């Protein structure tokens, strides 16, 4: 059994989106399918249902009225038809098949079992990305350590490096030449489309007042690098 | 409404572990609940449906039970391929801007000590203030199992609006880190005592403060 997932890409808020989901290894035309979508890094979210021959739909509530599922026998093939993006509709968006099959028993179909509600089989997924942001490169700020390490064990500096897209973007400190007490995190998806991330050095604080330390971020997709001083300040 | 689960739960090797999912009454109280598997890299996959039964190919080590308003998934024999998360659902949760998947829970094969978190709190920059924008930064890093329950406050109050908070990601040595941004404006940054990072993991919290200059 076969779902494949097509038609996502980046788009803009307030536009249109038509996602398609072709079928194979069974009949197609016996089962209902449904749509579900998850946001990274989160977890699943229900968005539209439909029955084998598609005289039952169902909509969740996020996306009723601007969402439209449907589908088509003859070619085998889901759609779903999404208008007005939002921000929040950003997410990878799964075929997933119902688990009941379903065939006609009175003559659209007036007796019927119906979906199930169930989603035995799954696709990969398509990834719909909604931004209204075009390449830009980030701002770097400095994280600057405590004031009380003055003296004694260690400190911990980092950089935020904020409102830049798309990825990636890498982060070194002193071009190179301090590679371990060094975390660099992941990439937060901002509400702006725009992404953020942190990267944080951990060192001895005796070494704040005569080692200058430097972090290096590097945006390729922007050509775009940045070298950032982390001072201690007051 | 919800079907609430608990975040993580995680055991050695052959050991057994039981999952939650809690809900009402008009959706479990009433409904069949079917559970659903999903590794890292891949699709999910169901494990079961209508309460107890199992599809074809799912190891009888996946059993489901189901009492009242509270539905309950069961492992026995941890393997290592059964680290994962793991979701409730049931098609009744639709029906009121209800969500059908429970919210849902992690799963951890233990295969090295368990380790807490060490938290840092960076307040905005001056830099940034100066340009109109504060961003408070939470930091977690060096922890094991990687599962981490993030809550900002400000001062006694809790906050939700503007946080933003990665997924545990696997570090160098094997542990796990995450990060959590509070973006804010300069005047709702000034307009409390103190901002705090509240970290929970393995039956501790740990909670950071920062204030204004
Ligand atoms: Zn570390
Ligand atoms: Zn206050």
């Amino acid at each position: 059994v076969q779902l494949v997932e097509s038609g996502g890409g980046v788009v803009q808020p307030g536009r249109s989106l038509r996602l398609s989901c072709v079928g194979s290894q069974f009949s197609f035309n016996r089962y209902g399918m449904h749509w579900v979508r998850q946001a990274p890094g989160k977890g699943l979210e229900w968005v539209a249902g439909i029955s084998f021959d598609g005289t039952d739909r169902y909509h969740a509530d996020n996306v009723w009225g601007r969402f439209t599922i449907s589908r088509d026998n003859s070619k085998n093939t889901l759609y779903l038809q999404m208008s007005s993006l939002r921000a929040e509709d950003t997410a990878l968006y799964y075929c997933a098949k119902d688990l009941r099959e379903d065939e006609c028993e009175e003559w659209p179909c007036r007796k019927s079992r119906g979906v199930a509600g169930v989603f035995d089989k799954w696709g990969q997924g398509t990834m719909v990305t909604v931004s209204s942001a075009s390449t830009k490169g980030p701002s770097v700020f400095p994280l600057a350590p405590s004031s009380k390490s003055t003296s004694g064990g260690t400190a911990a500096l980092g950089c935020l490096v904020k409102d830049y897209f798309p990825e990636p973007v890498t982060v070194s400190w002193n071009s190179g030449a301090l590679t371990s007490g060094v975390h660099t995190f992941p990439a937060v998806l901002q509400s702006s489309g725009l992404y953020s991330l942190s990267s944080v050095v951990t060192v001895p604080s005796s070494s704040l007042g005569t080692q200058t330390y430097i972090c290096n971020v590097n945006h390729k997709p922007s050509n775009t690098k940045v070298d950032k001083k982390v001072e201690p300040k007051s | 409404a919800v079907l609430t689960q608990p975040p993580s739960v995680s055991a050695a090797p052959g050991q057994n572990v039981t999952i939650s999912c809690s809900g009402s009454g008009s959706n479990i109280g009433n409904n069949f609940v079917s559970w659903y598997q999903q590794r890292p890299g891949t699709a999910p996959k169901l494990l079961i449906y209508e309460s107890n039964k199992r599809p074809s190919g799912i190891p009888d080590r996946f059993s489901g039970s189901k009492s009242g308003t509270s539905a309950t998934l069961a492992i026995t024999g941890l393997q290592t391929g059964d680290e994962a998360y793991y979701y409730c659902a049931t098609w009744a949760a639709r029906l009121n801007s209800a969500r059908v998947f429970g919210t849902g829970t992690m799963v951890t094969v233990l295969g090295q000590p368990k380790a807490n978190p060490t938290v840092t709190l960076y307040p905005p920059s001056s830099e940034e203030l100066q340009a109109n924008k504060a961003t408070l930064v939470c930091l977690i890093s060096d922890f094991y199992p990687g599962a981490v329950t993030v809550a900002w406050k400000a001062d006694s109050s809790p906050v939700k609006a503007g946080v933003e908070t990665t997924t545990p990601s696997k570090q160098s040595n094997n542990k796990y880190a995450a990060s959590s941004y509070l973006s804010l404006t300069p005047e709702q940054w000034k307009s409390h005592r103190s901002y705090s990072c509240q970290v929970t993991h393995e039956g501790s919290t740990v909670e950071k403060t920062v204030a204004p200059t």
